[PDB]
């Protein structure tokens, strides 16, 4: 059982030196296999949180070495594998060191069809470039952003918000909602714009609402006090938690103390493709207002299929007065109107 | 071939020293093994000279890195020899050498110096 | 549509009302979401950007509902559509109540509903909320003012949106909200004893009415509750009248 | 500098050199499994050609069709892979035709 | 609001008349235009023409909608959409395939229906106009319609082979064999001037691979006028058409073709040497439908 007691130190007492040096001669291309190793060891290492020197020193746990730890007999005094057996380093070679993490049950392997291959060619374009590179067919985010998108990458994503810094100036309106509080009953995130309930003027008006307002409340407060069951609610009368809070009661009394002689459409729309065509896309730019160039209820009708700017002349249409003469339509609903009757 | 080592180094194919530098079989060799001398070289003590020296230049942003030839002709005498022959090869090599060293220890050090 | 001197109600509108269908014809299958039958790299990443011309459907699921009450599952096109989210719109309505706001969400848009969402809980939360319907969320740059806010609960929630209520003056002296006021300043630490056990009374109700509220507030389909486990918690024991 | 490789292409290389190897025909009864390239290319080095004749019925076969796919319709672009396995196969077998003689 | 610049076309208005005009449209309502109330019969005068035609061509696969030009005029809300048409072809046109593509989905996804959408959605839907006003010959049109919707009617006497149209341009870089593909843009792909791999920057390490580039078909039909108004004196003309993608090779010499199409205006270059255009422009048109 090698996974529990040599982990034990893993975490207190585990740092680690990798050697750079070669004893014998070696090729190129097989360098960079090396580097490779290096770095597999590096990262299998790295990923059960062991600490590395990169500076050799006289604390140092264990090396592992590309050199022959074997064949030590004959070294020069201030060579590393000297100064292993000098201060007890545990000495290791990189076969020994892929032996060991094979013995730490952690993979040695952290498209494989052709076939597969050409389906991710029919999108994404080829594959003959650099993986890591800006694509520039895909929009980067460099802003503030909110993206929501599916991972499977099977649907188009839902949200792409992309904004400019100067459309995050004037924090009075961002073009997301940045979380405010608000009172009087406003949407959280609906300030008080415009609306200033410390002015006096204000406050005559939301006391004074208060005032004709107060006995409605006390019947409701009457009657859903004791029983949430309101079928016991006749029975000392009325009796309040005290608070300490000011008030719009107290507010107005205190304007007193302070101002009064003394000092301080339809509800439907037609489908929509989700796909918009490059043309159609290009044309958004050279869009301006209708200044140069060239019956209030309007909306979709889901008889029709149409979308009409005035009802009394969509329902006299040619199209919704067939569509309600024809009793085929209403067929499923003509089984309803006997079936209760 | 296109690699050597250490023992191998001594045995120059070119005319003079700063042929034998500047072939990059021979620079490549250089390099590598002045960046193993910058890492694992450490006083009788246990200090590591150069780990301190690197943590000082990142420390106080300085340009300037203060080898000694002690170090070099004691672990390297090949190399420190190969220095006091063409010491314009060298310490041209050695600057990317220490450059790799500190920025090892001081990652996105370039944008500095 | 609720009568308060009879102290009942009934559900009117089903204009919009959607028929579940099977789950066939323990998150492994009721929510990838995979619905639409569409279940079935190198070069390019698609987590850091999207497409400029992009060559693909948006997902269609259902939409129909009403701004400031959509469930999380409906604000991000999600197939596989439950009876939950009608359990999520059931909170709103108790969030409203508490803090004395009508107008819960604004939610301009699904995105702007769904960022909405994000300053009450956090963006953590809606990213693995997203995370398992299959999706995944990323925002950065944006000036939120509490980041993971709220995060002692909708508790300090409520408290806030009481707080700026309380110190401004816009509650009357008859007010009910008072109540939960003082009980959040017991929750957050920032003869006549029916004064007392009605004290009790009314701060054990909302003890028990913020776990209705947490529990409605779910951001997971299935491991919210149902309306049956709702109706049995220990905040509606007053049905042994029955 | 790390030059980019073209993955497909290493990949329509490496089916490339399989349907060259292992590709084998039934004769009508006159003999068993006959290799039919291996048998050009040791053809074409007896007597010097320069040419190997590759039938597309016999490559349509293999990799259920992916070969022929992109052979047929990126020939432009995996025609260097081609080569490159062909001379592969030849460099293992028969590796006296890749010089001039 | 938000109407294009120099055209009077609105994108929303446009393709909220055309998709109603698609939606509403019976051929009784060309027959009490022309003045034929007495042809009316109820049995196929009186279905939705169009959506049939939409539902025809869903079923069978195809991509293209032949749009006769004057039924736009039987059709109240799209009256002034026939004259956007005529005046500015490509705006309405590129509008008009965007709404089919909308209708289409509409009719799959409102009735509930089997067919899938995915292949619907990444297919290219294009509208054919082909009745527009005929008139003013081929001779009589002057530079004040160019990149208008006109009608000519005559006889192919010739055409050229298949030319190749570069859409995208395959570039490959002569160090790191890195490609990028520039898109075409009004005529124009930008050479890149640089790799855009960060690994290397070298400046004209890009070649242009031709084989492995992007074409599309593109013909040139010579064209004899037969209009019907000949001012005296003047004798037969000829004219050079050009034809996209799919209508390539669907005119031999000696048809009698009647063809809709975008009258245009070219800068031909002096020499072959020099970059200098001509100030006397070259006229042709872009064929966009062939009866
Ligand atoms: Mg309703
Ligand atoms: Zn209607
Ligand atoms: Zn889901
Ligand atoms: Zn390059």
């Amino acid at each position: 059982e090698w996974q529990t007691n040599w982990k034990k130190i893993m975490k207190r007492d585990s740092r680690i030196y990798f050697d750079i040096t070669d004893d014998v001669e070696m090729n190129t291309y097989n360098k960079s296999k090396m580097d490779k190793r290096r770095d597999l060891l590096k990262r299998g290492f790295l990923t059960l949180g062991a600490q590395i020197t990169q500076f050799f020193d006289t604390t140092v746990t264990i090396v592992i070495t590309r050199r022959s730890v074997e064949n030590i007999y004959l070294l020069k005094d201030t060579d590393i594998l000297s100064r292993a057996k000098k201060n007890y380093m545990k000495v290791w070679s990189y076969e020994k060191a892929a032996r060991f993490l094979k013995n730490l049950d952690v993979d040695l392997d952290h498209a494989p069809t052709l076939s597969n291959l050409l389906h991710n060619e029919k999108l994404y374009g080829p594959t003959d470039r650099d993986p890591r590179t800006k694509r520039d067919d895909i929009h980067y985010f460099k802003y503030p952003h909110v993206y929501l998108y599916d991972l499977w990458q099977t649907w188009a994503p839902i949200i792409t918000l992309e904004w400019k810094p100067q459309e995050l100036t004037n924090l009075d309106e961002l073009p997301y909602p940045i979380l405010k509080i608000g009172s009087f009953g406003r949407c959280p995130f609906i300030g008080d714009r415009n609306y200033d309930e410390s002015s006096y003027k204000r406050v005559v008006k939301r006391y004074s609402r208060d005032k004709a307002n107060k006995k409605y409340a006390l019947q409701l407060r009457a009657l859903f006090q004791y029983h949430a069951d309101t079928l016991l609610n006749t029975s000392k009368n009325l009796i309040f938690i005290p608070h300490t809070c000011n008030d719009s009661t107290k507010s107005f009394k205190k304007w007193m103390q302070e101002k009064a002689k003394n000092f301080e459409g339809n509800g439907l729309g037609p489908t929509r493709a989700s796909v918009m065509s490059k043309n159609m896309k290009s044309l958004s730019r050279l869009m301006v207002d209708r200044k140069l160039g060239v019956v209030k209820n309007s909306g979709y009708c889901e008889n029709c299929r149409v979308k009409y700017e005035s009802l009394e002349q969509h329902i006299v249409s040619e199209k919704h007065l067939s569509f309600a003469e024809n009793d085929l339509n209403f067929e499923a609903i003509d089984s309803l109107i006997e079936n209760l009757r | 071939r296109e690699e050597l080592t250490l023992e191998s180094l001594s045995n120059v194919k070119a005319n003079s020293y700063s042929e034998w530098i500047t072939q990059p079989n021979v620079s490549r060799t250089i390099a590598r093994e002045l960046k193993s001398f910058l890492l694992e070289y450490t006083d009788e003590t246990g200090r590591s000279v150069y780990g301190a020296r690197i943590r000082t230049l990142g420390e106080m942003n300085s340009e300037s890195l203060e080898v000694n030839y002690r170090h070099l002709a004691e672990s390297k005498a090949i190399l420190a020899l190969f220095l006091a022959k063409c010491p314009e090869e060298m310490l041209k090599i050695f600057d990317l050498v220490a450059m790799e060293a500190t920025e090892l220890h001081y990652p996105d050090y370039a944008r500095i110096h | 549509l609720f009568n308060l001197e009879l102290g009942r109600g009934v559900l009117v509108d089903f204009g919009l009302a959607e028929a579940q269908m099977d789950y066939k014809s323990n998150h492994e299958q009721f929510c990838p979401c995979i619905m639409r039958n569409q279940y079935s790299v190198n070069g390019v990443d698609l987590t850091k950007g999207y497409p400029k011309n992009e060559t693909r459907r948006i997902k269609r699921a259902n939409r129909a509902g009403t701004r400031g009450f959509r469930a999380p599952e409906v604000l991000m096109k999600c197939g596989a559509q439950s009876t939950k989210i009608d359990i999520w719109s059931v909170g709103v309505i108790l969030l409203s109540l508490l803090g004395r706001r009508f107008p819960m969400f604004q939610s301009l848009d699904d995105a702007d509903s769904l960022l909405e969402l994000c300053t009450i809980f956090g963006w953590k939360e809606l990213r693995k909320c997203a995370a398992l319907h299959g999706l995944g969320f990323e925002a950065s740059g944006l000036i939120w003012d509490k980041p993971n806010g709220y995060s002692n609960g909708l508790k300090e929630f409520v408290y806030d949106l009481l707080n700026k209520e309380c110190t401004i003056g816009t509650f009357p002296e008859y007010s009910v909200a008072f109540e939960t006021f003082g009980f959040l300043q017991q929750e957050l630490h920032d003869d006549a004893y029916e004064l007392k056990k009605y004290q009790e009374e009314i701060w054990s109700d909302h003890y028990w009415c913020f776990q209705v509220l947490e529990q409605c507030f779910e951001m997971d389909p299935q491991k919210r509750s149902s309306a049956e486990d709702l109706l049995k918690t220990p905040f509606f024991n007053e049905l042994n009248e029955n | 500098v790390k030059k980019v490789d073209d993955v497909t292409g290493e990949k329509v290389r490496e089916a490339f050199e399989q349907f060259l190897e292992d590709f084998s025909v039934q004769s009508t009864d006159t003999g068993e499994v006959e290799k039919v390239y291996r048998a050009q290319i040791e053809f074409m080095k007896i007597y010097d050609l320069n040419t190997i004749y590759i039938d597309y019925q016999h490559l349509s076969m293999r990799e259920n069709g992916a070969l022929a796919m992109a052979i047929s319709e990126q020939y432009y672009r995996f025609l260097p892979f081609l080569q490159k396995g062909l001379r592969r196969v030849v460099r293992k077998y028969a590796p006296e035709l890749l010089n001039t003689s | 609001l938000r109407i294009i610049w120099g055209t009077n076309v609105s994108i929303q208005e446009c393709t909220t008349n055309f998709r109603n005009f698609l939606m509403s449209f019976k051929y009784k309502f060309r027959k009490i235009l022309d003045e034929r109330e007495e042809f009316i019969n109820n049995t196929t005068d009186e279905e939705l023409y169009y959506i049939k035609q939409l539902n025809e061509m869903r079923e069978l696969g195809t991509s293209n909608l032949n749009l006769d030009a004057r039924n736009l005029l039987a059709y109240k809300q799209t009256e002034d959409l026939y004259h956007q048409l005529l005046n500015y072809p490509q705006e309405v046109i590129s509008i008009m395939d965007q709404t089919i593509k909308d209708c289409m989905v509409s009719l799959i996804v409102d009735n509930n229906l089997d067919y899938d959408l995915d292949e619907i959605e990444t297919k290219f839907y294009k509208v054919r106009p082909y009745n527009v006003g005929s008139c003013k010959g081929m001779r009589e049109l002057n530079p004040n319609d160019i990149d208008k919707l006109i009608n000519l009617k005559g006889l192919v006497l010739r055409s050229t082979p298949v030319i190749p149209d570069m859409k995208v341009a395959f570039f490959k870089c002569n160090v790191c064999d890195h490609t990028m593909a520039v898109e075409i843009d009004r005529g124009v792909i930008q050479e890149p001037a640089r790799c855009e791999r960060i690994d290397c920057n070298e400046p004209n390490s890009m070649s242009l691979i031709h084989n492995r580039c992007s074409f599309a078909d593109k013909q040139v039909i010579k064209l004899q006028e037969t209009p019907d108004f000949v001012p005296d004196g003047q004798t037969p003309h000829s004219i050079s058409l050009c034809v996209y993608d799919e209508l390539v090779d669907s005119c031999r010499a000696g048809d009698r073709i009647e063809v809709t199409g975008t009258f245009r205006s070219i800068p031909i270059r002096a020499n072959s040497r020099q970059r200098v255009l001509k100030s006397l422009y070259k006229t042709y048109v872009d064929v966009v439908h062939v009866k």
